[PDB]
């Protein structure tokens, strides 16, 4: 479960930094998680479909914490639309995934 | 030109098509002439997006006509369009889906 | 930076998940089908909302 | 709500309804008290007059969009490409201000919000099952016809919506000289009351 989309076109702080820990911390009761993260590029309607639904294929109970560094604002309409037809939670964090 | 449409039915397919050799008979278009494209709707909306953008996309229109379906208001008819042609600045036509959310 | 940000989002759907457990002790999956589903509409199975 | 207000007898002898285009159609007809105004629109659900209408307006926009500074291909495939055509606004720019009088529906004026304007309706009433026509709109002016609404209850004269209630809930405050507060009686009524001069004095 959980998922991290990245690909990081401006800043190239990704990859094995962030890929170990996540949610393992010291939480009393945790669960079996993964931090399973992908890398993308500039984004594209049909890429970001495909990717998607290939994560949502390789997920079983899956979130999402896809981000982006376009300046485009349709991502986040975009994503909202990915988000409609999956029941799977995304959380948008930086770049056109935070144009509210 | 390639003023490609998404429609109905097939009938309005060829409506369209009838109505785009009238218009060509009142005017003209020297760049690779005014042929248009159509194609139907799908129960899946992440198809007919899909669809949409390998299409119309790849034809490299100018525009789009939108129509609601005989479905009764499923409420996603013209969405996945307006979306896909929102991530660019390629304007849609609505024919009729009378709704103030849009 | 970025890092504290995929943290916090991380360690937001973890303590969702965990609250999910400790009010229904089941998870369910949402790897149904993408193309060409056409199966039902949602269920209020894991409606993580609240 | 149509089947509540049946049943709380809100239809009969004024109450005049209103009812928009999604009140009258389908399922709603079945429960329906007589005498709804149910506003409709002409020829909103054929297609071909639209279709025309909208060919021959993108057909004018595109005639006076090819004379401008400088036209790029759009975006193609959508797979390779990710920023937007410089030249897309300026077509919505064009296409807005488009007053196509070559047109089969009417004279099309797009406002700037994105919708239709000048949209010619029709005003439609049932009576007894059945509709009937009874006006067109032209645009901030309503005309009727020669027919008579009958209104729902049979009242021939239009039903007017003044009755006041003619019942006031008043409220006061306890004050030294202006308006007193005494313990009642315990028999449960007020009296016993003299004036100097010699008179009752109005109580309630």
């Amino acid at each position: 479960n959980i998922a991290v989309m990245l690909g990081h076109s401006h800043d190239v702080t990704e990859r094995e930094l962030r890929t170990l820990w996540g949610p393992e911390q010291a939480a009393g009761l945790p669960l079996d998680v993964n931090v399973v993260a992908l890398l993308m590029n500039r984004t594209d309607p049909k890429s970001l479909i495909t990717h998607v639904c290939d994560l949502m294929s390789g997920a079983r109970i899956h979130g999402l914490v896809f981000g982006d560094d376009t300046d485009q604002e349709a991502v986040a309409q975009m994503l909202d639309f990915i988000s409609s037809h999956t029941f799977v939670p995304i959380l948008g964090i930086h770049g056109g995934a935070s144009m509210i | 030109v390639n003023i490609g449409a998404v429609l109905s039915t097939r009938k309005h397919e060829q409506m369209f098509r009838e109505a785009v050799n009238q218009a060509n008979k009142r005017h003209a278009s020297w760049k690779i002439q005014l042929n248009a494209t159509s194609v139907t709707h799908k129960p899946n909306a992440i198809q007919m997006a899909l669809s949409v953008c390998e299409d119309l996309i790849s034809s490299q229109v100018y525009a789009i006509l939108v129509s609601h379906p005989p479905t009764p208001n499923d409420h996603f008819t013209p969405t996945p369009v307006s979306y896909t042609a929102g991530f660019y600045r390629i304007p849609v036509l609505g024919l009729t889906t009378r709704m103030s959310i849009y | 930076s970025l890092e504290a940000r995929v943290r916090d989002g991380i360690g937001i759907l973890t303590t969702a998940a965990s609250s999910m457990l400790e009010k229904f002790s089941y998870i369910p999956e949402a790897k149904a089908s993408c193309y060409g589903q056409m199966e039902r509409p949602e269920v209020p199975m894991h409606t993580l909302h609240p | 709500v149509y089947r509540a207000a049946a049943m709380l007898n809100m239809t009969g002898s004024g109450y005049v309804w209103l009812v928009g285009e999604r009140e009258i159609s389908g399922n709603a007809l079945r429960y329906a008290p007589d005498g709804i105004l149910g506003l409709q629109l002409i020829n909103g659900k054929n297609e071909s007059a639209h279709i025309s209408d909208a060919v021959g307006v993108v057909a004018q926009a595109v005639h006076e969009l090819l004379e401008k500074e400088n036209i790029t291909d759009p975006p193609r495939g959508c797979v390779g490409n990710t920023n937007i055509w410089k030249t897309g606004p300026l077509f919505k720019r064009v296409l807005m201000s488009s007053k196509y009088a070559d047109g089969v529906t009417g004279r099309v004026e797009f406002n700037e919000d994105g919708d239709r304007k000048f949209a010619n309706y029709s005003i439609m009433n049932l009576q007894r099952r059945k509709l009937v026509q009874v006006g067109i709109y032209n645009g901030t002016h309503v005309i009727p016809n020669d027919r008579k609404i009958i209104w729902p209850g049979g009242e021939t004269e239009k039903p007017r919506g003044y009755q006041m209630s003619t019942r006031l809930k008043i409220v006061t405050i306890h004050q030294e000289p202006f308006v007193y507060v005494k313990p009642t009686l315990s028999d449960g009524t007020c009296k016993e009351e003299f004036t100097v001069n010699g008179d009752p004095v109005k109580k309630v």
